[PDB]
């Protein structure tokens, strides 16, 4: 549309015909996380919590 | 990025007329209210946008007050002076936050925003310049028809409402029938429809008659006067200061063209021209045409007429339902009583009658005496105890102790008929039983009581409307007396 | 008064500007009326007879000043005197704004 | 309502350098019908034009006759420049026996039984000028009555 | 009940009794309804007629009030 560059009125990039979306998780257990490891390939930026 | 920062508040300066500056205060606002939502806390948040390069800086915002009533937004002028000196109240303290990234959400904000500022502004701008239209006959297209109104769409993201009363009693508009109308009222309904449209009132008739005459658009001819009964029959008075041109023909037309145009427009309403005179009797015969009037008699103190019409005439003097009279008597501004000129004589001689009863019975003078007196003009007791010396003194028969006994007996006659009352129920029991009402001295008494309200029983009786005309008697004050006087009466 | 006096070329609103001042005394208090006057006094028949000609072409009752010089046959209420001094201008004209301020009640 | 009635058009000319120019004038008149009549010139370079253009000058330039009946109130003069119109009031005449140029005037003013007849030259917009002056000098009784005699009975019996 | 949803002008009432009702903010029969006798008796130009006729229309059509 000419408003998938509402994103550019207050932003810019390219166009918004791409599909955003976020890998969400599927259903059946609970839990409590109770240890998170995070390995990081060397060269690749690390971010706040690694 | 930045440069197109730069291209979006010229492409918008230039479409909606606006100043850059309203635009990026409404985008800081936005960004600071969608800033506010991504927090669990109420925080305060100024948002700064850079007019160059488009890059923005959001704060955590502290409002500068001299007492905090909420510490997340707000803080002491001694606080916010011990981090910068220069700050005084109603400033900001602002706290290096993380902008919002400028998603889709903000975005939609952002557009929103400012879609209102246009509205606030382009649409706002759009109005003013319209000032004739805001008066004058504006023309919409019938959006959305419900039970009590009619929505138009005047364009322009404009929208104009007619209410049920402001339609004429036989219009059927449909989604997409174009509609004229005179707006009459501009309130501050952005949200919705601000326009208040009629069709029914007499500006609708003025207004149409001002574009269909072009010697009334040239203030050649002027309207003084309109009175309607929407959708049936309406009577307007014209005047002109050229005494080349007839008013009255001019609104007319070449055999009726431009009256018939009016009228076609307000679904067949007979339009009634007549000249405005700066004699009231004279304006009052032109206004009650098409009947002929025979004769008017004007009470000047009563704000009335009467009028006298031939027996064959009178039914077209009143009209079908008194249209022709009750739109006659509003636009004169005078009530108009239609009667056969038999029927005139006939209250004139119970009317002099009655004076010369009045006269016999108060001023202890013989007949003959007391019609002289209204053969004068004298109608009343009070014209008798209050005209000048002189004209009394004009009257055959009248020497100057003659005229001061008269005027005494007057006097006496006048102040012994509120004495009469108050010695019955005025200075005694409307000064007891209607005095126990809260708030009823000696003077509101007489006031009640020469309105016919001589005991609380009858106050009790009254509504706050027939109390409304007593000088000194409010409305709630009217209202309390009338519900004590109840609690007495009724309840005691 | 605000606007367009300096947006395209300076010369040229310097052109509208004088065309602005030379209209604003041919035309002076006339742009508040709207429409044709009513009456009309005149101080000298002599020297403004185009507009008692112009007057009296439609209904329009004049008032003029007359000085012994004129024709006093197209002004309906005459008023004779003298109408070359100044102190004898300012009684005329002082007594027509007071008399008709208090016809405007 | 105003009864317009058109009596003459006429081919006008003026030269220039390049040729000569024609116009059109056309004398009019209009007419309640019941003592107000009014006529008016006009001229234009096309007839259509020319014609409105004489009417729109017609209807402000109407004036009062007072008469009886349809016919006049006595014998008048008309004279205007090489037209001498006579007019006699010659109660019910039947019918206004009158030339043209006076067929119209009398017709539109409201008369029905004049006999008139003009003397001199015959020139149309010269002679309905002449019957314009000529009726409206002519007076009702009522006017000669409150100016003379001041008995509305006793000046004509 | 779609005739408590109704203006209180469809009562026929008495045009004293219909302004009086109106001047208190009164609309539809849903809010006539809920008005105790001992309240209308306290609105301005509400007199001991105008109160019976307002019960005599409202029973007409079952209805009371203090409902």
């Amino acid at each position: 549309t000419p408003e998938e560059k509402l994103l550019r009125a207050i932003f810019g990039e390219k166009a918004s015909d791409v599909k955003d979306s976020s890998l969400r998780v599927p259903n059946g257990v609970s839990g409590t996380v109770i240890d998170v490891q995070v390995f990081t390939r060397d060269g690749v930026e690390k971010d706040k919590r690694a | 990025m930045n440069k197109e920062i730069l291209a979006v508040v010229e492409a918008v300066s230039n479409e909606k007329a606006l100043p850059r500056e309203k635009i990026f205060e409404a985008l800081e606002s936005a960004l600071a209210t969608a800033t506010k939502k991504k927090y669990e806390q109420e925080i305060d948040v100024r948002v700064q946008i850079d007019r160059k390069s488009g890059d923005f800086d959001t704060f955590r915002r502290w409002l500068v007050v001299d007492e905090v009533t909420q510490p997340t937004k707000e803080i002491t002028l001694e606080a916010a002076r011990y981090e910068d000196e220069s700050l005084n109240l109603g400033d900001y303290v602002e706290d290096q936050i993380e902008s919002v990234t400028f998603d889709r959400i903000t975005t939609q904000t952002a557009k929103q925003v400012i879609v209102q500022k246009v509205r606030e502004a382009e649409r706002a701008m759009v109005v003013d310049q319209f000032r004739e239209h805001e008066g004058e006959i504006i023309t919409g297209v019938v959006k959305k028809v419900n039970r009590d109104n009619i929505s138009l769409d005047l364009g322009n993201n404009a929208e104009a409402v007619i209410l049920r009363e402001d339609m004429l009693p036989r219009e059927n508009f449909r989604p997409g029938d174009r509609v004229r109308g005179v707006l009459y009222s501009v309130r501050p309904e952005a949200r919705g429809a601000q326009l208040f449209v009629t069709r029914s009132k007499p500006e609708m008739l003025i207004e149409l008659f001002r574009i269909e005459v072009p010697e009334i658009g040239e203030e050649v001819i002027e309207i003084k006067a309109a009175a309607r009964d929407p959708g049936s029959r309406a009577k307007i008075a014209v005047k002109t200061n050229d005494k080349r041109i007839d008013p009255v023909g001019a609104c007319v037309g070449m055999r009726g063209a431009r009256v018939q145009a009016v009228s076609t427009e307000l679904g067949g309403e007979r339009i009634d021209i007549v000249l405005w005179d700066d004699n009231p009797a004279q304006f009052v015969i032109n206004a009650m045409a098409p009947a002929d009037v025979a004769s008017i008699v004007v009470d000047e103190d009563k704000h009335t007429m009467d009028i006298a019409v031939e027996a064959g005439n009178l039914a077209q003097a009143i009209g079908r339902n008194g249209q022709n009279v009750r739109l006659a008597s509003q636009l004169s501004g005078w009530e108009l009583n239609v009667m056969t000129v038999d029927d005139l004589q006939a209250k004139h001689q119970a009317e002099a009658h009655a004076a010369i009863d009045t006269f016999t019975k108060y001023l202890d003078i013989d007949e003959d005496f007391a019609t002289v007196l209204v053969e004068e003009g004298f109608s009343t007791l009070e014209e008798l105890a209050y005209v000048p010396m002189k004209e009394l003194l004009e009257i055959e028969g009248l020497d100057e102790p003659t005229v001061e006994a008269l005027r005494e007996r007057a006097k006496n006659a006048l102040a012994t008929i509120a004495q009469a009352q108050e010695e019955s129920l005025g200075d005694n029991k409307p000064a007891d039983d209607l005095l126990n009402l809260e708030g009823v001295d000696r003077d509101l008494a007489f006031k009640l009581a020469a309105r016919g309200v001589c005991t609380l029983e009858d106050l009790a009786e009254q509504g706050i409307d027939d109390l409304a005309d007593i000088e000194g008697l409010t409305d709630e004050k009217a209202g309390a007396l009338i519900m004590a006087a109840r609690n007495i009466c009724w309840f005691g | 008064q605000d606007g367009t006096f300096d947006k395209l070329t300076k010369k040229e609103a310097l052109m509208r500007t004088r065309e602005l001042e030379k209209l604003e005394n041919s035309l002076g208090g006339i742009k508040d009326m709207g429409g044709l006057p009513d009456a009309l006094f005149v101080i000298d028949a002599d020297h403004e007879h185009i507009a008692i000609k112009e007057a009296n072409n439609l209904g329009i009752p004049v008032f003029a000043i007359v000085d012994t010089n004129s024709d006093p046959d197209g002004v309906d209420f005459v008023i004779p005197g003298n109408d070359d001094a100044i102190r004898a201008v300012t009684l005329y004209l002082g007594a027509v704004a007071a008399t008709v301020r208090e016809g405007r009640s | 309502e105003l009864q317009e009635k058109l009596i003459a058009v006429n081919r006008v000319s003026k030269t220039v350098k390049g040729g000569r120019i024609f116009s059109f004038t056309a004398l009019t008149v209009v007419g309640d019908g019941n003592g107000r009549v009014g006529f008016g010139y006009g001229k234009a370079r096309e007839v259509p034009a020319a014609i409105q253009k004489a009417m729109e000058k017609a209807r402000r330039n109407m004036i009062n006759v007072a008469l009886n009946n349809g016919t006049l109130q006595h014998p008048v003069k008309g004279v205007h420049t090489g037209s001498r119109v006579f007019m006699q009031p010659a109660s019910e005449g039947t019918g206004i026996i009158a030339g043209g140029a006076m067929r119209a005037v009398l017709e539109v003013a409201g008369v029905h039984n004049v006999l008139a007849k003009a003397y001199g030259s015959t020139n149309p917009i010269n002679v309905v000028r002449a019957t314009i002056d000529g009726l409206e000098n002519m007076n009702s009784p009522e006017m000669v009555a409150a100016k003379r005699g001041k008995s509305v009975e006793e000046i004509l019996g | 009940d779609p005739i408590l949803l109704r203006p209180v002008d469809d009562l026929e009432l008495t045009v004293r009794s219909a302004n009086c009702l109106k001047a208190e903010a009164i609309h539809y029969i849903g809010d006539l309804v809920q008005r105790t006798e001992v309240e209308l008796l306290k609105t301005p130009n509400l007199g001991k007629k105008s109160l019976t006729e307002i019960k005599d229309v409202l029973a007409s059509r079952g209805l009371s009030l203090g409902m």
